RNA sequence: GGAAAACUUAAAAGAACUUUGGAAAAAGAGUGAAAAGAGCUUGAAAGAGUAAUAUGUGAACGGAUAAUUUAUAAGAAAAAU
RNA sequence: AUAAACAUACUUUGAAUCGGCCAAGUCUGGUAAGCAGGACUGGCGAUGCGGGAUGAACCGAACGUCGAGAUAAAGUGCCAAA
RNA sequence: AAAAUGAAGACAUUUUAACGAGUAAGGAAACGAAAUGGCGUAAGGACAACAAAAGUAGUAAAGAUUUAAAGUAAUUUAGAU
């Protein structure tokens, strides 16, 4: 059971004019300059992030394997979705060491939890 | 007992909680994915609900020609529609066109105005048992590897009662050979010459 | 072998004179030249078969195709509305399609 | 300073490098550009040639104010210049990396010249006394130059 | 009147003998957990060099829509009576 | 007669602003001005989009992200959908 | 906005309807049916394997270069070097 995630854009929001300067970073900061062209939405370069391009409630922060994040640290977080394992997804955290990743990893498979890390920190 | 939840599954040496069930105590329980029920199969005299409405220009007898497919263009005799599918049961006598018998849908055929008429063709088989046991299934997903040779050897043993189902042809050569250029009309294929526009032509 | 097709050259996108709407593919099938002549043509399957040279170390086919429809009349000269399953290439502006025979009515 | 790339086997190449040369970048740029791949039996006649003028160097990124020669025709460049510094310390590598390559045992007759880059080092500046009481700077462009000689072998690819 | 300038390593064990070279240096060799090699903790950006890939008629870059190429990516259960 | 319950009446505190400009089945000074100064109203300012090839004001019409349809100004020899 | 339900579910609940352009400017924090909703940096007081060894870390921290995922967006998370 899978409800169709319908994404309204999948694209990014660059900032304006960060595809000519450097200094000028890709994230998004609207223009509230008088003259500026995307403010006053002119043809052509009317791009502005709206609420309007948010995504359905029901699939909001759904992974596409359907099931939301949950990160977890050590084996004792994982009972936190041991009753919802068809909901959330473990997601080892980044600083657990390679020893401790295998102590959730196999713990995981006992509860029969998904886990998105998997392959990570493999020797 | 165990809640709706909490499916327990084996443990191979490794360490365990307090709390959870070892692995003496553990049945396995295999993984399930099929829950919609299949088809029901009833008498093979009853029409199914699902069953097309055929054209007003289709009837028993006529020549339609096939205007997609594998065999495109080619000229067939149709005998009657197949209840459990809805799809024609036609017959291009294969001592004509080579058009063996099979069933095709109604959208894609024509239907000329030359019926052959033909009646007596004797299809007391051609059901769609017999098209189940012609059609060359696949090899599943564990019967070991069978590469190849398995649908060679599919379509040899599938041979006799195909031809032994040519008993319907037998007839109907008769009197395709009765009217002038019908052989010749019905062996060729349809083309459409230059100066031959689809909203113009009638069949 | 057979034709079972005419052809239809893909004039463009339905557009306005200064936009473009890709969604909906213009064409002019041949031996049509009025609207009157299209009410036989609403429905009929529409195929844009072109041809890719590809290298031997590959498994893709070299001749594909884009499926559609047609599905509605446009202006008094016969030209139709197509809307296929991937909108068509903006390089196939001015090549032939394959306007097919089926779903027939006949 | 390490090497740009790898050889591809280390019991087939021989390296040599100069940290700091003072020669300038600009113009060792396009005399190592014009010697990379040639064989050095080749490469060690070619800037032989280039001292004593009977070979061009085809400035073919920093052409600006270099002036049309007879050389140029076939190179697809119209401009080009014969660096002398420049030839004889790329020169003193080629036997350097030579004699490096006989140390291990390979052979002089196949070696060729695979890899050569030249880099930015760290200039020293100067003063020029300029009018109305102001100061420049006069700084030198000192480069980087490594290489590495692969013996050349009859490839096979099945 | 009046600034700039912190950091090798746990420890100098700060290469030590050969070949090329006028010398600096380079290639082997070796120390060290690791070159971290004295310009020495990791080491971004502007600017460059090497390799791989791709494109072209008086600007370049961006956006919508497709095509081609490359990458990511979806399963082990199973019918009727 | 018609409209009006997210109607009606407000109270307290406070920000920005008082360089304006355009249109006209209008006016005054001027020979006249893309000049200077006004009365009623709509706009540009603060505003994109379709049309007038381009245009701050003209005509249509004011904007969350989209899909399908009939439309408005205006057009249907080609560039350009008809 | 109005109804319904409401001790904790969860996505800031459920149903119906109307609406959404905008420079200057305003809408501080808390307020269960919330009197706008949030992201980020640094520091301080707490919380963070609840059966007496209780967040992560030499089985590789912070940082740097990229690749993928989430969020409309501020940004977050993860893989590799």
């Amino acid at each position: 059971i899978k409800p169709k995630i319908v994404k309204k854009y999948t694209g990014h929001f660059k900032r304006f004019d960060s595809n000519r300067f450097l200094r000028v970073k890709a994230s998004w900061r609207v223009p509230r300059g008088i003259d500026n062209r995307l403010r006053r939405k002119f043809k052509g370069t009317n791009l502005l992030p709206k609420i309007g391009y948010g995504s359905a409630k029901a699939t909001r922060n759904m992974l596409p394997c359907g099931l939301y994040k949950f990160p977890v640290r050590n084996t004792t977080d994982l009972e936190m979705i041991m009753m919802q394992n068809r909901k959330y997804a473990a997601e080892i955290s980044h600083a657990v060491s390679a020893k401790k990743r295998q102590e959730i990893i196999q713990r995981a498979k006992i509860l029969n939890i998904r886990v998105l890390n998997a392959d990570a920190r493999i020797k | 007992s165990a809640p709706q939840w909490f499916v327990p599954v084996k443990a191979g040496d490794a360490k365990v909680p307090a709390y959870y069930p070892t692995d003496d105590m553990i049945q396995e329980q295999k993984k399930k994915l099929r829950t919609r029920k299949g088809a029901k199969i009833t008498a093979l005299d009853k029409p199914a609900w699902n069953l097309e409405k055929l054209r007003k220009s289709i009837v028993p007898g006529a020549i339609l020609i096939i205007v997609a497919g594998k065999y495109a263009g080619k000229k067939v005799v149709f005998l009657k529609q197949c209840i459990k599918s809805g799809a024609l049961i036609v017959t291009g006598p294969f001592k004509i066109n080579g058009v063996p018998l099979m069933r095709i849908n109604q959208r894609y055929v024509i239907a000329t105005s030359q019926k052959v008429d033909v009646s007596k063709v004797d299809t007391t088989g051609v059901d769609v048992k017999f098209f189940k046991k012609i059609a060359i299934k696949k090899a599943a997903f564990g019967k070991t590897v069978e590469e190849d040779f398995a649908k060679k050897q599919y379509e040899a043993k599938k041979a006799l009662i195909v031809e032994k189902q040519k008993q319907v042809d037998e007839s109907i050569v008769a009197e395709i050979k009765k009217v002038p250029y019908l052989k010749e009309y019905m062996a060729s294929y349809f083309t459409l010459k230059n100066g031959d526009h689809p909203h113009l032509l009638k069949f | 072998k057979c034709r079972l097709h005419v052809n239809a050259v893909f004039m463009g996108f339905q557009r306005a004179q200064r936009n473009q709407y890709p969604n909906v593919a213009l064409l002019q099938i041949s031996g049509v030249n009025t609207k009157e002549d299209t009410p036989f043509y609403i429905g009929k399957r529409v195929a844009y078969v072109y041809k890719v040279n590809v290298k031997k170390g590959s498994n893709k086919p070299a001749i594909r195709a884009i499926f559609g429809k047609i599905v509605a009349p446009h202006g008094n000269h016969g030209v139709v509305k197509a809307r296929f399953l991937h909108n068509l290439p903006p390089k196939a502006m001015g090549q032939n399609l394959k306007v097919f025979l089926y779903p027939s009515n006949i | 300073v390490k090497y740009c790339a790898k050889p591809v086997n280390v019991a087939k190449a021989a390296q040599a490098r100069g940290d700091n040369l003072k020669v300038h970048f600009k113009n060792t740029y396009e005399t190592a550009d014009a010697i990379r791949g040639m064989k050095v039996a080749r490469a060690q006649e070619f800037l032989k040639n280039v001292i004593i003028k009977k070979e061009i160097v085809p400035f073919r990124k920093h052409n600006g104010g270099v002036g049309r020669k007879a050389q140029c025709k076939g190179l697809n460049c119209a401009f080009g210049r014969w660096p002398v510094k420049s030839a004889q310390f790329i020169l003193k590598l080629l036997k350097n990396a030579v004699d490096n390559a006989k140390a291990k045992g390979l052979n002089t007759a196949l070696l060729t010249v695979s890899h050569i880059a030249v880099q930015e080092a760290r200039s020293s500046r100067r003063r020029l006394y300029r009018a109305h009481g102001s100061i420049n700077s006069f700084s030198s462009s000192p480069c980087h130059i490594e290489l590495i000689l692969t013996e050349k072998e009859k490839k096979v690819a099945k």
